């Protein structure tokens, strides 16, 4: 059931090994987690913002 | 609460044989959990 790839520097593109990587997430049955950077900045005082 | 676990503590000292003590006392929030799975009952853990 299983054929093993065999890759070579000498192989074109297509015939390269191509590492892939899926991020493959779950919708909302929980309270959030996982996710990206909240961006902040320097701080003021002494002016209304 | 909607998923979210929230335990609050508080250490304090006590000298009483076997009831609760009178008095006052707070109990500060620990931390809070985002689970997000149901409970319908609980069970406490010894030391054996
Ligand atoms: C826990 O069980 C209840 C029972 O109906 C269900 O409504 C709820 O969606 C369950 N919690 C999760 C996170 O699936």
């Amino acid at each position: 059931p299983l054929q093993s790839y065999g890759f070579q520097p000498t192989y074109g593109v297509g015939y390269q090994p191509y590492r892939v990587v899926v991020l493959s997430f779950e919708l909302l049955h929980a309270p959030a987690t996982v996710c990206g950077p909240k961006k902040s900045t320097n701080l003021v005082k002494n002016k209304c913002v | 609460i909607d998923g979210y676990f929230k335990i609050y503590s508080k250490h304090t000292p006590i000298n009483l044989v076997r009831d609760l003590p009178q008095g006052f006392s707070a109990l500060e929030p620990l931390v809070d959990l985002p689970i997000g799975i149901n409970i319908t009952r609980f069970q406490t853990l010894l030391a054996l």
